[PDB]
């Protein structure tokens, strides 16, 4: 888990917008996988066949989310010349959110999904500059 | 779809019981009362008293007193010279400037 | 957990011999008459319940569910305000004790001290 | 009596004797089961329980006496007679109060059995009552879904109770049965019809008196036999025992049942099961209305003893 | 009443208060001291007793 | 079920709870687990059913895999450290074994699934006990724990249990799943805090305790466990409907009701940590709760619903069993707030 | 400060143990008797706050809206005894009640020193309105309406009190006079940005901007009278008061982060006037009316100017009092038409003279005619804005103008022209509402001539 | 650690794994009950012989007597589902969802 | 009045008392803990 | 009958006690306030004499 993470952050802001795009579909991928995971688990698809395209699908879907979140990302970061704003987390989550409605193929889906997801993935960027701490180490 | 009672007739109006009503209750007596004692109570008391309380209250804002002060300040400026209003809200001489 | 490990602290005890040395609360505490009042009310609930006059009905358990209340508000308040002086104490010596960590800052008056002014327009 | 008596020692096993039996005296309108039921329980030494009414409720809870009919029913059976297609649902609600009625005399009479043990000559039964809404129902009179409703109602409180030891039945014809309707003297009586005692027979002789043949014995008489209180009492007295489920009750189902039926709202509890059927639907407004004309009358306010206004007193120490 | 009552009252309460403030970082300081270093007599979380441990001649001289 | 037999069962489940809350031995925690769920499932079927049994059946397949877990974690932790104690788990794979054998055991989300059906299945008697004594020794184990509890796996499980909570009570009609959902974000709500401050575990666990006394008392006095059937409870007795709106609006934690007393201490302990963004998420999410709480009100009391012509004759009736309890939990569960302080108590 | 707590609190004992003929009667008369205790508090000093106790405090903020909850409470009474009169004596009781806590608690609010206890009683007081509101609404639409509302105010209200808590966790107390003089100025990190938003939004909830408006609406049009008159004349000002009071550790981030805000006001109260102008339910026109004219506080107090600051207080005081008016008025003509539709009953002026008179002098007052304090308080913060900035003016004098045109345009729709021919259930008003309406009115007048009474603290 | 301890431990999650995933019998997840059981005690078994933990050498029969009571416990149940379904399939415990 | 009596009828003298007596007692007990731990307080401190 | 008055009326009695009582804690908190009673530089001044307290 960690060690995608890493993988993804270790990357400087601005740089090596390839990697950093195959980091973040590294890690849709894998949400993806657990999602499908538990979807069939929970509801069980009639045949194999059924699974593996349940399972191809979602993966797909994460993959594609996370991959051009990335790359929206690093291309607004390169283009802008400012690794340090939240602006260009916004824009990746936004077209993540309008590649999950394309995919859903409902254009409510697809704005929602956006507008949601930028605000996300701005909220993490503005975390990682500041620190704020999700899963805060108990201090008192 | 239901047995339940038809709709209650619009609002009985209270002067038909009595034609003096004052609104409120159904019972004569007690609309009367009632009557008098939201009338003294919220225009004789409460209104009358209550503005000349609030007219008559003691100048604790202290305008008169700011306006004495200013008067004192002025005759001390115009008289001994002073430029009236200084341009320093806190002497310089105890500011430890950077 | 904090002060479940003290040393010297006998399990299951609910008030230690070294509370004595704090003054009882007083029987007209605030905190107590409020703990009277909640027993009123469970009393005028248990009275509404059962489908009796809520306010004349059983004097007698009224008078039960107020003192009960009283007298384990009394305990608990006197145990809660010698946890209170516990933690009290065990700071005071602990910033006693650890001179370098809690050190006197330089005092240093306004007129010394340069806050920006933001203003207002 | 509760869980804390059981474990003392009061069992219900000890109480039952030979004449500890719950007695059903059935039979169709006006067959004089009344009389029979009145002469076994004199004989037999049993308490005599009179077929339960719109206002038997009443009798049980408060002065003993009936309230009135918007209060205590919302039915009427002389309206029934008079329109029995009546388009305010009278004919299901007033079935429906009645089976909620003979409920209740049910639960008293197996409780005085089974802490007094003297037995018990009810007249009919919640097992009987069922014919009424059949017969209803055949003549048209309610509909399917009354009919649903009712069965839904039955199967959730019938259950938990014993089938009497004893069914007695008088088997007046229905010529006979007409006749005396037409000399009792009652004008609502009169305008009962021939298919609706014809269909009352029919369940009877149809549904209930197998059924209950096939759990317990089931005695059966004419008018001129059933006049005859010793060769009745006699009958009884010679019965089979092992008829009825009774011979195989401990101690651990008798007190369950009589911890029920102590509960008179546990024995209701599902008689106003929620289904919105329009001829026992009360709307919000009339509920209201009626619950708070019920809690104005005269010690229906407050729990029994505590109402100052029919002279309980001592209530704040109380 | 005066306006010096409200003063002085105003006074107390706002050392009372300023007092309260600085007790509550003094003990949000201490107990993240106390927690970092467990030195103090809180998070003192329980270890074994040692007087469990038996000191007599056991089997194997060895111990 | 003999009287006798049946408080012989509750005393075991009492002594197997006392047993895991007193012992110093892994062990005896372990057996103590063992015999509360012994005595557990014959209580679940205390009155026969087809649901009952089915119950019975995921209740102990489910408590089953869970002290399987649990004992292995033991062992592990034996094997690494050679200690029995109830102190510091020197294996963090052992600790996330443990971990999640307890929040199967409490019914944290994702191990949240069992708690709805059961609680279902089994009569109000029985889902009071499994909703509320069920819940002591496990809490109290993770409370002995909480140092080597790792704060990330506590955390999600805490969230996503509020989360699931809260989604799972909105789809709901049956009373009694209604308040498993809200036990489960409850219980997300309590360990939540965990690695924080178990003192405010309790205090939550406290506060829970008596809402859930009070709302399963009155649902017992009502003998409903439908909306449309405790809707009828308006015409019969409108002080029991009115005291459960009361109780609802607590268990939402609205002030000034009892109910924001551990939410208000539980992001106080979560703030003076640096976690802000966790105890925002928590008090956002509540509001799913809140929502299907006040749907609940609306349908009980706020509004009032048609009732049925045979409420006429239950009119005459009086209920005779009598909990002397329910007025004390009803007090208690709504109008402590002005006593916070007593906090320290609980240290 | 107990002394107005206190008899307060007296009131429920005394409602629960009165005479089914005197509950309305002893409510009202001890009522008015707490509102003139309370007259008392107007007397604030020049630069010290009337500090009580370490718990309770006043000053030229608190003072005047205190008052205006003891003085609204008897007018709720009296406006609501009309419709709950074939309600059963334990429901009076229990509404009067709910009337009696939510006076309990606003006066609780208005007088707390600390932050955390402020916001506890201010989210208290969700409880008894939203009781109100769902339990006696007429329509089937109060069930959604409470929702809304309630969830509108805790989605805004729990961030700040997660912020709240921080703030005491870091600067070591809430206590509203330590907070005043400890004062620190924010930096313009994100930290800073969030905490400043959380500490807003949920004032910004209460009073409604322009977007988070929409609970407003139906909470005034499906609520019963007296509810629309808290929700309308306390319940708005509620936001207004804790923003004023909070703005003091907002700062200088404000400066940069009130755009948004600002600029959502200025142009939502043109766009809810406008909405008025075009509006068919009189409750609803009184509602968007009451947005608009909450917009200009928004405004007055994201400025932060003495003047600004002191506008807002004078019009939230003038704002209550004709919305409660306005409401009440509609209320008595639905309770003798049973309909809110304003074109339904026409020519009202020819059939209820004074009650005429009663509409003709509300909407003055609502649309700021001089010298009432509507208009002292419109124009300090319409001057206070030119200064911030001069391009402010023209929305200011469009949103007059389309003030003006509604509250003239209801006036004529309601109050004039052809009376409605079918009905004739119009009997001539009584007593009591007429009462009602000159115990709204008097007091609106007499405060044009002591306005700095209601001018807040920087008077 | 020796390869028995990777080969028990493996053991313990082989049958944990089929416990989790079910098929049709409920007998068949009694059998992976016991079998985690019995790994259970031979792992703690081999522990406590290998330390020489001398007076833990009851902990496994201790171990094992709860095991059959659990073992007992669903032996029970499944006599239960059986009377009141027919067959002990796990399909049959359906009436309960979410 | 009623047909059957009351299930609580006339007082149950016995649980009156014994609640009445219980109240008392805890009251008089309360009132000698405060004593004593007032007498304590100033004894241990002076 | 007079007793019939107060006997129907008692409630008219509560608020104003109310009122009484609530100045009493006023004044009694305000007793628990004395802490700079004569010791603030502005009204800091001798006391006269017959004067124990100032009561600020």
């Amino acid at each position: 888990a960690k060690t995608l993470l890493h993988k993804y952050s270790d990357i400087p802001e601005g740089t090596e917008c390839h990697r950093k795009a195959y980091a973040s579909t590294s890690i849709g991928g894998a949400t993806g996988l657990i999602v499908s995971a538990y979807s069939i688990a929970l509801k069980p698809p009639a045949s194999f066949l059924e699974g593996v395209a349940r399972t191809g699908r979602y993966t797909f879907t994460s993959a594609a989310i996370g991959a051009i979140f990335g790359l929206t990302s690093c291309i607004s970061a390169q283009v802008r010349e400012k690794p340090d704003d939240p602006l260009n987390y916004f824009i990746g989550g936004c077209a993540g959110g309008l590649t999950l409605g394309a995919r859903t193929r409902s254009y409510g889906i697809g704005a929602a999904a956006c507008a949601y997801m930028g605000l996300t993935a701005a909220l993490v960027k503005m975390g990682q500059l500041e620190g704020w701490q999700v899963f805060a180490e108990p201090k008192v | 779809i239901r047995l339940q009672e038809d709709p209650d007739p619009e609002d009985e109006n209270l002067y038909e019981k009595n034609p003096d009503s004052h609104g409120y209750d159904k019972d004569p007596i007690v609309d009367l009362w009632n009557m008098r004692v939201v009338f003294f109570f919220g225009f004789s008391i409460v209104l009358v008293l209550g503005s000349t309380f609030v007219a008559y209250l003691p100048d604790y804002r202290m305008q008169e007193w700011a306006r004495r002060e200013a008067e004192r300040l002025v005759k001390y400026r115009e008289a001994n010279g002073l430029p009236l209003m200084e341009s320093n809200c806190f002497d310089p001489n105890k500011i430890q400037l950077p | 957990t904090m002060m479940s490990g003290r040393p010297g602290r006998v399990p299951l005890q609910f008030l230690p011999n070294e509370a004595r040395s704090l003054p009882p609360p007083k029987l007209t505490d605030p905190r107590l008459v409020y703990m009277g009042f909640l027993g009123y009310c469970s009393g005028l609930i248990d009275n509404a319940i059962r489908r009796r006059p809520v306010v004349s009905a059983g004097l007698h358990r009224q008078l039960l569910y107020v003192t009960s209340f009283v007298f384990f508000g009394y305990y608990l308040l006197k145990r809660q305000d010698y946890m209170y002086a516990l933690r009290d104490h065990d700071m005071f010596a602990y910033v006693k004790s650890h001179p370098e960590d809690f050190p006197e800052k330089d005092k240093k008056t306004y007129g010394e001290i340069l806050e920006e002014f933001h203003p207002v327009r | 009596y509760g869980p804390l008596a059981f474990v003392l020692g009061e069992r219900t096993t000890r109480k039952l004797t030979e004449t500890s039996k719950v007695i059903t005296v059935d039979g169709n309108i006006c067959s004089g089961k009344g009389r029979l039921a009145r002469e076994i329980a004199e004989k037999l030494g049993l308490r005599h329980f009179p077929e339960a009414g719109i206002h038997y409720a009443d009798s049980t809870t408060g002065d003993g006496k009936p309230l009135d009919v918007q209060l205590s029913g919302n039915c009427s059976l002389e309206k029934f007679y008079d329109d029995p297609k009546s388009n305010d649902g009278n004919s299901y609600r007033l079935q429906s109060w009645l089976y909620a009625s003979r409920l209740l005399q049910y639960a008293d009479a197996l409780e005085h059995l089974l802490s007094t043990g003297q037995g018990v000559v009810l007249e009919r039964s919640i097992y009987s009552d069922f014919v009424f809404l059949e017969a209803m129902y055949r003549q048209g009179f309610i509909r399917k879904q009354c009919v649903e409703h009712y069965n839904e109602v039955k199967k959730v409180t019938a259950c938990e109770y014993l089938p009497p030891h004893v069914v007695v039945y008088v088997d007046v014809p229905v010529p006979e049965i007409q006749s005396r309707i037409q000399k009792k003297g009652n004008p609502h009586e009169m305008k009962i019809t021939a298919a609706y005692l014809q269909d009352i027979e029919n369940a009877y002789k149809k549904t209930f008196l197998p059924e209950m043949s096939e759990k317990c014995e089931v005695l059966q008489y004419s008018a001129r036999e059933a006049e005859d209180a010793e060769k009745v009492v006699e009958d009884i007295e010679y019965l089979k025992c092992d008829k009825g489920p009774w011979p195989d009750q401990d101690d651990r189902t008798f007190h369950r049942l009589r911890m029920l039926v102590q509960n008179k709202l546990e024995v209701l509890n599902y008689t106003t099961i929620p289904v919105y059927l329009p001829e026992i639907t009360i709307g919000a407004h009339q509920s209201d209305r009626v619950f708070q004309k019920f809690t104005e009358l005269p010690g229906r306010k407050y729990s029994p003893g505590y109402n100052e206004d029919v002279g309980d007193k001592w209530i704040w120490l109380k | 009443d005066g306006p010096e009552k409200n003063y002085e009252k105003t006074m107390a309460i706002l050392q009372i208060e300023a007092e309260k403030a600085e007790l509550r970082l003094k003990e949000l300081e201490v107990r993240r001291l106390m927690r970092a270093r467990g030195d103090g007599p809180w998070y003192q979380y329980p270890t074994i007793d040692k007087a469990l441990i038996d000191h007599s001649p056991k089997t194997t001289p060895d111990n | 079920m003999n009287p006798i037999i049946y408080t012989t069962l509750i005393m075991t489940v009492m002594s197997g709870t006392m047993l895991v809350m007193i012992s110093s031995h892994w062990l005896l925690i372990w057996i103590g687990f063992e015999m509360n769920l012994l005595a557990m499932i014959p209580v679940l079927m205390k009155n026969f059913n087809p649901r009952a049994t089915e119950a019975a059946t995921k209740y102990f397949l489910t408590q089953a895999t869970a002290s399987m877990m649990l004992m292995m974690a033991i062992i592990i932790n034996l094997l690494y450290s050679g200690q029995w104690t109830i102190t510091k788990m020197f294996n963090p794979v052992a600790m996330t074994m443990m971990t999640m054998a307890l929040a199967m055991k409490l019914g944290l989300s994702p191990f949240h699934f069992w708690v709805p059906e059961v609680t279902q299945g089994i009569s109000l008697q029985a889902g009071l006990l499994l909703l509320t004594w069920q819940k002591l020794a496990p809490l109290s184990v993770l409370c002995q724990i909480s140092q080597s509890i790792n704060p990330n796996l506590m955390l999600t499980m805490a969230m996503l249990s509020i989360l699931i909570g809260g989604w799972g009570g909105l789809n709901q009609t049956q009373l009694r799943k209604i308040m498993a959902y809200s036990s489960i974000a409850h219980m997300g709500w309590m360990t939540a805090v965990l690695p924080y401050n178990t003192t405010m575990t309790i205090l939550n666990l406290l506060i829970y305790i008596t809402m859930t006394l009070a709302m399963f008392m009155l649902l017992i006095h009502s003998s409903a466990t439908t909306t449309l059937s405790l809707s009828h409870t308006w015409n019969k007795m409108p002080v029991i409907t009115s005291l459960m709106m009361v109780t609802l609006l607590s268990m939402g934690g609205l002030p000034p009701l009892s109910g924001f007393m551990p939410k208000w201490m539980i992001i106080q302990e979560m703030t003076k940590n640096e976690s802000i963004i966790m105890p925002t998420l928590m008090a956002m999410t509540a509001l799913l709760n809140l929502y299907f709480y006040m749907r609940l009100a609306y349908s009980s009391s706020l509004t009032m619903f048609p009732s049925t012509n045979n409420m006429k004759m239950k009119w005459q009736f009086e209920h005779t069993k009598q909990m002397k309890l329910l007025p004390t939990m009803i007090v208690l569960s709504t109008l402590v707030l002005p006593m916070t302080p007593a906090l320290s108590s609980l240290n | 400060m107990l002394k107005i707590i206190i008899p307060t609190t007296m009131l429920l004992p005394m409602t629960w143990m009165s005479k089914h003929n005197m509950i309305w009667i002893n409510a009202t008369v001890h009522s008015l008797l707490i509102s003139l205790i309370s007259l008392s508090l107007l007397n604030q000093l020049g630069e010290n706050s009337l500090n009580f106790s370490l718990t309770f405090f006043s000053d030229s903020l608190s003072a005047p809206l205190l008052v205006l909850t003891t003085w609204l409470l008897p007018l709720m009474l009296m406006a609501s005894q009309s419709h709950l009169s074939k309600e059963t004596t334990t429901r009076k009781k229990l509404y009067i009640t709910m009337l009696i806590l939510l006076q309990l608690f606003l006066i609780m609010t208005f007088t707390a020193t600390e932050l955390i206890l402020f916001y506890i009683l201010f989210e208290a007081t969700l409880v008894p309105t939203l009781i109100i509101i769902t339990r006696w609404g007429n329509q089937t639409e109060r069930l959604n309406a409470g929702l809304y509302f309630l969830f509108y105010t805790l989605a805004g209200s729990l961030p700040l009190l997660v912020a709240l808590v921080y703030i005491q966790n870091t600067t070591g107390s809430l206590n509203f006079l330590i907070i005043h003089y400890w004062s620190h100025p924010l930096s313009n990190s994100w930290s800073n940005i969030f905490m400043w938003l959380a500490c807003i939004m949920a004032f910004m909830v209460k009073m409604p901007l322009y977007g988070l408006h929409l609970w407003l609406p139906k909470a005034h049009v499906e609520a019963p009278i007296a509810g629309s008159m808290v929700l309308a004349a306390v319940l708005l000002k509620l936001g207004g008061y804790g923003m004023m009071r909070i703005t003091t550790i907002l700062n200088p981030l404000t400066n940069y982060m009130a755009y948004p805000f600002l600029m959502l006001s200025m142009w939502g109260m043109i766009m809810t006037s406008s909405i008025c102008l075009r509006q068919t339910d009189l409750k609803s026109l009184i509602a968007y009316s009451s947005v608009s004219h909450m917009a200009l506080v928004i405004v007055a107090i994201m400025i932060q100017t003495p003047w600004s600051f002191m506008g807002a207080t004078a019009l939230m005081i003038a704002h209550g009092l004709t919305s409660s008016m306005l409401f009440c008025l509609a209320n008595t003509n639905y309770e003798r038409v049973h309909s809110r539709t304003m074109i339904l009953a026409r020519g009202l002026q020819t059939l209820l003279p004074l009650m005429a008179t009663w509409w003709l002098m509300a909407s003055l007052t609502n649309l700021a005619l001089p010298p009432s304090i509507n208009l002292i308080g419109e124009l300090f913060i319409i001057t206070a804005s030119f200064s911030w900035s001069n391009i402010t003016i023209i929305l200011m004098g469009m949103n007059m103008m389309i003030t003006a045109l509604y509250s003239l345009y209801m006036l004529i729709t309601t109050q004039r022209g052809k009376y409605t021919h079918h009905i004739n259930n119009i009997k001539a008003s009584f007593t009591r509402e007429n009462a009602l309406m000159a115990l709204h009115i008097l007091p609106l007048l007499l405060l044009t001539l002591n306005p700095k009474m209601i001018l807040g603290p920087l008077y | 650690m020796p390869l028995v301890y990777m080969n028990i431990i493996m053991a313990f999650a082989i049958a944990l794994a089929g416990l989790l995933m079910y098929r049709s019998h409920l007998m068949s997840s009694l059998l992976c009950l016991e079998g985690m059981m019995l790994s259970l005690f031979i792992m703690s078994t081999l522990i406590i012989l290998n330390t020489h933990f001398t007076l833990a050498n009851m902990m496994p029969i201790i171990l094992l007597v709860f095991a059959a009571c659990e073992a007992a416990l669903g032996l029970s149940l499944l006599v239960m589902v059986s009377n009141t379904y027919g067959t002990d399939y796990v399909q049959n415990l359906n009436l309960l969802q979410c | 009045f009623y047909i059957r009596e009351p299930p609580h009828g006339s007082p149950d003298w016995l649980k009156v008392g014994l609640t009445l007596g219980t109240s008392v007692f805890l009251w008089i007990y309360l009132i000698k803990q405060h004593k004593e731990d007032v007498l304590e307080y100033k004894r241990r401190n002076g | 009958n007079v007793l019939q008055i107060v006997r129907d009326h008692w409630v008219h009695i509560l608020v104003p006690v109310g009122f009484v009582f609530g100045c009493y804690l006023d004044r009694r908190s305000d007793e628990k306030l004395t802490a700079f009673r004569n010791k603030s530089l502005l009204f800091k001044r001798e006391l006269r004499p017959n004067e124990e307290v100032t009561w600020k």
